Order: structure tokens, then C-alpha cells, then sequence
């Protein structure tokens, strides 16, 4: 698997660049100015542009702090890189400022920061990303909440942007689908062990399990006293193995409207 | 309950001023109030004489007689039933755009009809509108009557074949499909897969003539180079 | 996703090209790029002057009008849906024999059309190939969407009745059946009746252009013990 | 014409053996270990090895599912048998794996499956046959597309077996060997025997039953604990006798919508 790659510090400070060694780009058949998808932990995705670098080792990827925050990784970790040549030119985006960066600015952000940054830049961005802009005296932090088309886009001169709105906070609700894992579970050692034993294989490697020809489990009933936190168990398992946990509540399904439930 | 008034009011603005027009012009021709000979878009007289009334009026008339009314009825039905869909989606928040594209289509079709010797005009424009809708709503599923499961981006060709086999006159649908495809390139596909600069910008005087909606994300600006 | 492209590509090359030409030529003829009067195979014009322009095109041309749409549709349907069936059997790995047969039938039909007065030499070739397929697939229970227990080697006469009641020109389809019968007698029944050398021998030119596809053994390993 | 016989289920699980009663062998001058030719419906032919069995009656011939499928016949039908000691040792055989069993194997098929199965077996084969080989966790099925000499040949130690090529698609005649038959039911001999008794005539020879003028049974109630294999029994009966099995589910019919159920 020539996709796992260790990380390293960056030389250039551009947000949307990664430094690659020449043999690696030869092996993966990537050319300069193209777009690739970077996937890591916590189901975090990013888009970047491949750049050349002789100094960097073949197994090492040179990459800066903002991408590391976006991917929720650290130094010495592993990141997967995949090609993405179907990147789609965007039409309209909505960008908002973070709460603790616009204290005492009281100005138009379109021309001071956004226009100098996005001119002839061709910077691809994805929904939910956090990026920094250096200007006069403050490092303004911005969040992308929507893009057309979603989630992949490229900033172009003939695009319309909207940055008018209240300064949004940092996370608010982005912790339920986040770091919560095995470290936030107590008093369930045996049951968690059994669940991990009977669920790890059919979710991590589905193709091999299909190839073998053995029926996977189709239903599990976690029964016990209320308030023990079973939904947190399921959320932790889904967020750890890697899935699309989709919660369905009882009462809201019941009383929607007569026969439309 | 006057269903006529309520139904007319429920019709969206632009189509309300188009539909009625194309069902009112033929009557004048059929009742003989105005001579139909002045309503056939003769190209040579248009070139030599002024004949400014020819293009605006010749695109709204179709003689109806013994057994030619069925094509008119089905064309009008498709026009209404798909122009409502075209206004309610896609071209929804841009009333000027739905009008600018119609004028662009009309200019192109009158140019190519002056080049050719075609008499009538509404059918190719209807085909162009239908095609520009169909190319935008791919991967759907619809059926006319016989439980058929044609997906999308085929219906213009299907009705092309339907008109072709049952009768003739195939040029005045190809000439509309080509114009629709040209508009689709010049509006959506070209400055979206290569990055070329926009060549179709709606003038601001249309916006001052007809106001736009209030966008969800406040108001936006164009970057440029 | 291009369903039409994949469907076209799954078709065998012989019949894909035949179908493509048979569909393309009438559209060009009706479109007015060339006058239809230039492709009719007039016997006297070909007899007196050379006129190599119209011995072949009349086979691939058909002046479709609002009288014969159904006939054209059913003819092309049967052609498409039986050429592939003939390809799967019989000439499954010998396309050169298929080209030999089609060329033989076309030459015979054009000669007999030179002798007779028929002008559109498209139906007889389809009738001949359908007749030979029916005669090479005898005692087979054939049934279309509504056919109950229709027997083989009778479909040519059923389509004889269908074409005679819908339209006319019975001479062309009779002579097509005649040439089909002649080829069938001289190709397969001749060696088993008389035992002489096959007069219908394909020259090596077609083998050079279309070599037959033989088996591909590949590489293997001895079992041993 | 003392050659017509009626087929019946077999006890031996080998794919190239048929069980016979000794009086038939004596009458037909067939010795143990001889290779005989079988002709059936649709002008399909097969080759088999004759083995003596006391249990089977004179008029009945025992054969497993693969031979019956090759002959395109069902239970209780009639076939033709003849001797053919003129079989000659083969030179080379080309075999291919059917596509809808080999999904995700990625390996050398000859060593794993074909060599253990064909070793010291002397199995006779014919062009166009289908034979099933048990493996690791699947049951592969192979088709013979070419042989030399044709059609009768014997697999011998001095043979070059070619098994490389694109997998064959389905014949489109069905007869999928992955379905359920009388060999996939155990522990229900008596009830299956009763059902096979009183379902056979109304589904095998309807014309004779109508001519006789006798009322056939119209309903059967299979009752027992859940998970004891009733749907499997019904499917096996339908697939063996030959029918148009149509399954109606309780919950599907019940809650479709209000009145149009
Ligand atoms: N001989 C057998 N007797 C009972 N069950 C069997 C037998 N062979 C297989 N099974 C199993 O029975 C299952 C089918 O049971 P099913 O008929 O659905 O039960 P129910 O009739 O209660 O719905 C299959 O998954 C199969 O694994």
C-alpha cells in the first residue's frame, strides 16, 4: 500500500501546497498544478495542490499547521493521499468569521483581506475548513460553511462570495461527531470488547468479508437500564471504525403526521 | 369560483405574458381580422424593405385548419408544463436571466431563420427551452403514458423522432436543439470546466426594470481578475 | 452515462455499420443537402450513360414521408433484431462468409432490379436475410410479444402479407425471397445433394481484410502425477 | 426397448458415478468400471461410470445433481443409455471458471482446485459440460470449452491443461447450481417424503390427472417452530419439480397502505 505517508514540517508557508519528492510523483503519476484529496483521522478531508521538493524524503510529506488542524493530526502521524482530477469550478460560497478574531475591526472584509488573498489564487477549498489570513495587524480566521458545488470547488474570478453575517463561534456542535472514542467510555470493558470483536471486521474490511462468503451480523440489541449511555457507545464505535452513524429517535418518528411516519 | 382568474393569477409572471400571447395571436389570423399574408416572415422583403413588424409577430402565429391543431396543442401543453418548471427551479431567483436567455434564443433563431427560408418560429424556440431544461435535470425518471422508463436527456430526441416519423419537417427541431446546446455551452458548461471568462452577463438595466429576490446569504460581489 | 454509446458498441461491426448507414442516409436525403432525385437507380439512365452515382445508393436510401413511417420502423426493427441473431449462430466466427453472402445477395438483387423496374432496393435484402435465417432455423417455436405458437419457416410469408396489405410493391419482396432461396440451395444443400465442389467459394481478399477468429489456446501446465 | 429408465436421487457424491442394479448390468452386458453414454432431452449427451448398487431397483437409475443438470432432465423423467468402450485418452483440455462464482479469488486456479480433483481420477469429460469443485469456502463451477479429441476423452497424467482466460458469463439457461435441492435438507426425511409423494402428480403430469377426474389437494399447512427450514423446503420442492415459485410475505402485504393492500 503505497498510500500511507508520514508527515513533516513545511518549508513554504502557502496554505494549499504540499511538497513532494520527485520519485513519489513519478510513482503516483501526478503533475504540478493538479489537485489531490488528503484523508486522515476523525473523518476529516482536505483538498490540496501537489508541489515538488527535492529535499523532502519520499516517505515524508511537507505540510503546514493549518492543514494539520483541518485534518486533526499531529507530527509523526500518517495521512492518506488520493488523486482527484474531477475538481469542479465553483459558483458561490458562504464564508464567516470566527468569533475571536473580529474584535474591534468594524470594517468591510471583502476588500481588505478576501480580495488580496483570492486574486489569481486558484485555491481549492472544502466545506467546514478553517483558514487563516495575514493582513494589517491581526490574523483573521475564516470558516467555510457552504460551497457551490459541494463540497469541492475552485475559486475563480467569475464567482460570487458572501461574507455578511454574525461572527460564528468555533465548534458549538462539532464534538458529537468528533474526538469522542474509547477514551470517553467507562465501566463497559467486557461488553465493549465483545462489540469490538463482533463489529470490527465487517466494517473495516467489507470487500474481504464479502469475498470469504460468511454472513455478517445484521442486528444487535443493547439492552439495559436507561441512562447508562448506550448511544455514546454506538457513536464511539462508529466514529472509531469509520462509518456514517445516522441516529433515529423514537418519538419524533412516531408523531410526525398520521400516515407519513 | 372564477377558475379562470385564479388560475391566471397563479401562473408565474413571465409565462403569464407569453402563454396568453401565443394563444391570442392565432385567433386574429383565424378570424381574419388581419391578413395572414403579412404574417409569414418573408426574408427577402425583410432585407430589402424595412418590415420591422415581421420578426416580432411571425414568432407567435400558426395557421390552424383541418388536422394540424394537434401539434399546436401538444406544443403549447409542453411549453406551459415545462416553463413553469423552468421558472420555479434553477432560474428561480434571477427573473432577468430567464428573460435574457429567452431574448438570446430569439435573436439566434431569427438569425438562423433569416439565413434559411423557414416560415414559422415558435417551435424551435420551444425545443430550445425544453432542451436547456432537460440538460439541467439529468438522471430523473418520467413517463408519458405507456409505462415507459426513459431517464432524461433523451426526451427532446424522443419527441424529435415522434414528430419525424409521424409527418415530417425535421429541420425546425434540429435548428432549435443546436441553439439550445450552444446556449448551454455559452452559459454553463464553458465557464465551468475550463475557467473562461463569462460572455453572458445580464445588464443592470434589466435588474432596475425587474427587481430580483433577496438572497439567503445577504448580498454578494464579483471577484474578477 | 452513455447508454446509447454502449448499446452501439455491443453491436457487431458488420451490422453496426449497416444499421448506421441505413439510418444516416435517409436523414441526409430528407435534409435537402442533395436532391432526392439523384438517387433512384433509373434503369434507362444507367443503361445509356455510365452513371456510377446511383447503382448502390438506392439500396441505402428511402424517401420517408407521412405514409410509410410504420413500414420503415418495422423494417429497421426486424433488420436489427435478426442480424444479431444470425450473427450469434451460424457465422459466429466467420464474418468473411457473412460479407460474402451479403455481397452475393446484393449483386443478385441489383441485377434483378436492373432487369425489373423497382427503384428502392432496401426491402428485398432484409427479406432475403430474414428468409435465410428462418430456413436455417426450422422447427423452432418463434413468438413475438403476442404470438402464441407461431412456427418457423413461415415468418417470411407472414411479413409478405403484412407488407402487401400495408403499402405495396410485392415484386421486390418476392424476388428477395427468390434470391434467398437460391442462395440457400446453392450454399448448403448443393454439397449434400450433388457432392461437387462448392461454387460459392470466398476469395482470400476477404480473409486478408477479415480473417476468421480461431481458438486461443494460451499457456498451460502438464498435470503429470 | 429395454433401455428407457427413470432417474432418482443418488447416494454417492462423486460427479462421475451412477448406481445400477446387478440384473440390469447382466442384461445390458455392462461391467463395473465401464464408461457409458447417456442421452436425454434437447439432444444433450453425457458420459458416466457404471457402479453396482443393491438398493436401487432395476427400472431406476441413480445420479447426482450435476449429471441431471447436464442432461437437462428432472426427477422421474426418462433417459437413454448405451455402451461406448471406444473412449481414447485425451491430449489437452481447455477449461474456464464461470464468472458468478469466482468474484474475488485473485490466484492460481490450477493448483488449488483442478489438480486435486483430477488426480488419479480418470474422469471422462465432454465438450460443453459443467462440473462443480469444492474449495476453501466456495464451490466453483467450471465449463469445458474445447477438448482433443472431441468429444469423448479421458483425463490422463500426460495432459496439458489450459485454464487461463476471461471468465465465462452465465449460459442464460439458469440451472444455477447455487440453488437449493433435495441434498440440502436433513433431518426431515419422513415429512419431505410425504410432501414429495402428494405434490408430484399434480405438478408433473397435469393432463393425466385432469383426464382421470380426481380432485388434487389444494392447500398444505407446514407448522412448526420458527427457524426450522420451511421456506427452504418449499423452495427446494419448487426448484426440483419445476414450477414458478412466487413468495408472498405477511408484513409486506399487511402494511402496504390502508385500503389498496
Ligand atoms: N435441513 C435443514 N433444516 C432446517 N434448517 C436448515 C436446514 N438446512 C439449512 N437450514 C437453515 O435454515 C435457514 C432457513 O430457515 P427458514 O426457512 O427461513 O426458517 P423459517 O421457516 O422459520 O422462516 C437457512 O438459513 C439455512 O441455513
Amino acid at each position: 500500500r503505497p498510500n500511507r505517508l508520514i508527515v513533516d514540517e513545511a518549508i513554504n508557508e502557502d496554505n494549499s501546497v504540499v511538497s513532494l519528492s520527485q520519485p513519489k510523483m513519478d510513482e503516483l503519476q501526478l503533475f504540478r498544478g493538479d489537485t489531490v484529496l488528503l484523508k486522515g483521522k476523525k473523518r476529516r478531508e482536505a483538498v490540496c495542490i501537489v508541489l515538488s521538493d527535492d529535499t523532502c524524503s519520499d516517505e515524508k510529506i511537507r505540510m503546514n499547521r493549518v492543514v494539520r488542524n483541518n485534518l486533526r493530526v499531529r507530527l509523526g502521524d500518517v495521512i492518506s493521499i488520493q488523486p482527484c482530477p474531477d475538481v469542479k469550478y465553483g459558483k458561490r460560497i458562504h464564508v464567516l468569521p470566527i468569533d475571536d478574531t473580529v474584535e474591534g475591526i468594524t470594517g468591510n472584509l471583502f476588500e481588505v483581506y478576501l480580495k488580496p488573498y483570492f486574486l489569481e489564487a486558484y485555491r481549492p477549498i472544502r466545506k467546514g475548513d478553517i483558514f487563516l489570513v495575514r493582513g494589517g495587524m491581526r490574523a483573521v480566521e475564516f470558516k467555510v460553511v457552504e460551497t457551490d458545488p459541494s463540497p469541492y470547488c475552485i475559486v475563480a474570478p467569475d464567482t460570487v462570495i458572501h461574507c455578511e453575517g454574525e461572527p460564528i463561534k468555533r465548534e458549538d456542535e462539532e464534538e458529537s461527531l468528533n474526538e469522542v472514542g474509547y477514551d470517553d467510555i467507562g465501566g463497559c470493558r467486557k461488553q465493549l470488547a465483545q462489540i469490538k470483536e463482533m463489529v470490527e471486521l465487517p466494517l473495516r474490511h467489507p470487500a474481504l468479508f464479502k469475498a470469504i462468503g460468511v454472513k455478517p451480523p445484521r442486528g444487535i440489541l443493547l439492552y439495559g437500564p436507561p441512562g447508562t449511555g448506550k448511544t455514546l457507545i454506538a457513536r464511539a464505535v462508529a466514529n472509531e471504525t469509520g462509518a456514517f452513524f445516522f441516529l433515529i429517535n423514537g418519538p419524533e418518528i412516531m408523531s410526525k403526521l398520521a400516515g407519513e411516519s | 369560483m372564477s377558475d379562470i382568474g385564479d388560475w391566471f393569477r397563479s401562473i408565474p409572471a413571465i409565462t403569464r405574458y407569453w402563454f396568453a400571447a401565443t394563444v391570442a395571436v392565432p385567433l386574429v389570423g383565424k378570424l381574419g381580422l388581419i391578413s395572414p399574408a403579412y404574417l409569414f416572415l418573408w426574408p427577402e422583403a425583410f432585407l430589402y424593405r424595412f418590415q420591422i413588424w415581421r420578426p416580432i409577430t411571425a414568432t407567435f402565429y400558426f395557421p390552424v385548419g383541418p388536422g394540424t391543431g394537434f401539434l399546436y396543442l401538444v406544443n403549447l401543453y409542453f411549453l406551459y408544463q415545462y416553463s413553469t418548471r423552468l421558472e420555479t427551479g434553477a432560474f428561480d431567483g434571477r427573473p432577468a436571466d430567464y428573460l435574457f436567455m429567452l431574448l438570446f434564443n430569439w435573436i439566434c433563431i431569427v438569425i438562423t431563420g433569416l439565413a434559411m427560408d423557414m416560415q414559422l418560429l415558435m417551435i424551435p424556440l420551444i425545443m430550445s427551452v425544453l432542451y436547456v431544461w432537460a440538460q439541467l435535470n439529468r438522471d430523473m425518471i418520467v413517463s408519458f403514458w405507456f409505462g415507459t422508463r426513459f431517464k432524461a436527456c433523451y426526451l427532446p430526441w424522443v419527441i424529435l423522432g415522434f414528430n419525424y416519423i409521424i409527418g415530417g419537417s425535421v429541420i425546425n427541431e434540429l435548428i432549435g436543439n443546436l441553439v439550445g446546446h450552444l446556449y448551454f455551452f455559452l452559459m454553463f458548461r464553458y465557464p465551468m470546466d475550463l475557467g473562461g471568462r463569462n460572455f453572458l452577463s445580464t445588464p443592470q438595466f434589466l435588474y432596475r426594470w425587474l427587481p430580483s429576490r433577496r438572497h439567503n446569504w445577504g448580498q454578494g460581489f464579483r471577484l474578477g481578475d
